[PDB]
């Protein structure tokens, strides 16, 4: 599962991203919806354009929540399991999609802190987010 | 497949700073270490027991070099895809028995790698051509099946 | 993409034989109740809240049929899939934005209800003459994009 | 997760397999390399023509394990940890191939007991067979 290892890799670029959290979310963001453009159809209702302030907030909270399981990186599913009901039951996301988020997570992680996405940081990084993947995911399987 | 202006320049522009070698070998060292299950098919390259195995090996490196030069083919050649891979294509689906979800998986690499290079110039267009470029080769390699 | 002789035989015989009908709404059922993310995209179609209730919506059954009605159109045409199922294609892709992963998850469950209504009759050799029925469908509404 | 109507599930059909536990190793295994060739690439050593002594006692071996984890249907990943290091480390199995035998198996139940395959039993089965392969994939997540 996550071993010892991969925990610090993730503790030590979370610990190194911290600060930037809002502007990496809300890249990640943005990426992902001008590259995969069926990702926005769950997003009717927000401002779409580029720079918009939903996007913003909206980016702050997806990070944060990662943020968060990594401090409890020890029990994810605990931590996340309230945002599963919404992902899974409520909004029906199909999975593919957090493979998506999770791949432009790591590219805003390569563009501002390429030295720290080691190949074996990276590796650790993907682990943590099928994890997340997954948990969100839950109450299907 | 039906390639815009904007995105061909897109693509053309930032292929022509790319350093293959650099690249390559990090696109490839990343899949071996990050999915571990593709080292078998690279086995024959000698000691990949450890990441430091993996990122010191010379055919690794090697390699890596020869595949980005591969996505030059394409980049050479963005109307006819569907032929530049198509002799590629019987090696990967025949001979060495490669399952295409694989090849995702090195676009999307490829894509993790190319950000770290080009920084800020590797922008939101910019990356959406480049998700499409890897998409496209990748169906290129698979057709031999479907 | 090239089919063997015994390929057409084996589809066109066992297809023959097939209640459009029955598995049309047995395979939509499982899809919906076996991957329920699936359910999304069928909300005009009311009462989905339970497997029960899936399982008995006249409009999922409704549903089922049309779509295996469509296999049908398959089966009378293998040699010439990628044009018939161009229109079926846009539908998909453009109008509802469907992940073609779902495409290969419909394929697999129609082989389960194949395999259930046909028991010994569907030989392994039958079998994978549908796998690469199935697979061969899903690149055809999978064309439009890439 | 694994739901107690889940674990039900999953019980109440592995009682209908059974003792042909063997048989129905070897059907799925030879389904798994007619439907799906280059899964043969992993049995280079074995006798792969239809009947053969060593896939029989293969298959044996298989659902044996699959019914051992059904025992403890709880704590699969440990029932299992065994194997992982195998598939994973040893083997290097590709995941994908994970989802062929799955499928396979569920094909050769419904072809076998296709009244117990209800839709609801069928979603369990999937499930579970997914866990499996999550951990026999485990060195890797
Ligand atoms: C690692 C993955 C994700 C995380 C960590 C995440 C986090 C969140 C959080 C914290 C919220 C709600 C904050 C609140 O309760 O207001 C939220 C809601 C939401 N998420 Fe996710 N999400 C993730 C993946 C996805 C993906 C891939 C999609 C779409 C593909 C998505 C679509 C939505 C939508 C539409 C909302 C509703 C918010 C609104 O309507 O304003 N999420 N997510
Ligand atoms: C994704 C884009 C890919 C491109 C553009 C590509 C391209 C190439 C080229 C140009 C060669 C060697 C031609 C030669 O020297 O014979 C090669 C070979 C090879 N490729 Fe790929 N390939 C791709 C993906 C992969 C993938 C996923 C794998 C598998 C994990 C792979 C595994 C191999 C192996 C094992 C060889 C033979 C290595 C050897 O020569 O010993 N290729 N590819
Ligand atoms: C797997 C191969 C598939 C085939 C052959 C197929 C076929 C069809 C056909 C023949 C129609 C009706 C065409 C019309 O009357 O205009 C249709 C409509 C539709 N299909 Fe698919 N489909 C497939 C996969 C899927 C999947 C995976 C989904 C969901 C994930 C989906 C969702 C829909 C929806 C939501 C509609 C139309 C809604 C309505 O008009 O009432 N299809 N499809
Ligand atoms: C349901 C998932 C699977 C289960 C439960 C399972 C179970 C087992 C068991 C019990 C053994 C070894 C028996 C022993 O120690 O001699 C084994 C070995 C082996 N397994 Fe699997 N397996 C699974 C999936 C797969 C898949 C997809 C493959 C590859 C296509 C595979 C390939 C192998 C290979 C090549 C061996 C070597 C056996 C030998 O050479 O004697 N496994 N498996």
């Amino acid at each position: 599962v996550l071993s010892a290892a991969d925990k610090n890799n993730v503790k030590g670029i979370f610990t190194k991203i911290a600060g930037h959290a809002e502007e990496y979310g809300a890249e990640t963001l943005e990426r992902m919806f001008i590259t995969y453009p069926p990702t926005k159809t769950y997003f009717p209702h927000f401002d779409l354009s580029h720079g918009s302030a939903q996007i913003k907030g909206h980016g702050k909270k997806v990070v944060a929540a990662l943020i968060e399981a990594a401090n409890h990186i020890d029990d994810i599913a605990g931590t996340l399991s309230k945002l599963s009901d919404l992902h899974a039951h409520k909004l029906r996301v199909d999975p593919v999609n957090f493979k998506l988020l999770g791949q432009c997570f790591l590219v805003v992680v390569a563009i501002h802190h390429p030295a720290a996405l080691t190949p074996e940081v990276h590796a650790s990084l993907d682990k943590f987010l099928c994890a997340v993947g997954t948990v969100l995911t839950a109450k299907y399987r | 497949v039906h390639w815009s202006a904007e995105e061909k320049q897109l693509i053309t522009g930032l292929w022509g700073k790319v350093n293959v070698a650099d690249c390559g070998a990090e696109a490839l060292a990343r899949l071996l270490i990050v999915y571990p299950w593709t080292q078998r098919f690279f086995a024959s390259f000698g000691n990949l027991s450890s990441p430091t195995a993996i990122l010191g090996n010379p055919m690794v490196r090697a390699h890596g070099k020869k595949v980005l030069t591969s996505f030059g083919d394409a980049v050479k050649n963005l109307d006819n895809i569907k032929n530049t891979f198509s002799q590629l294509s019987e090696l990967h689906c025949d001979k060495l028995h490669v399952d295409p979800e694989n090849f995702r998986l090195l676009g999307d690499i490829l894509i993790i790698v190319l950000a770290a290079h080009f920084s800020k110039d590797f922008t939101p267009e910019c990356q959406a051509a480049w998700q499409k470029l890897v998409r496209v080769v990748a169906h290129a390699l698979a057709r031999k099946y479907h």
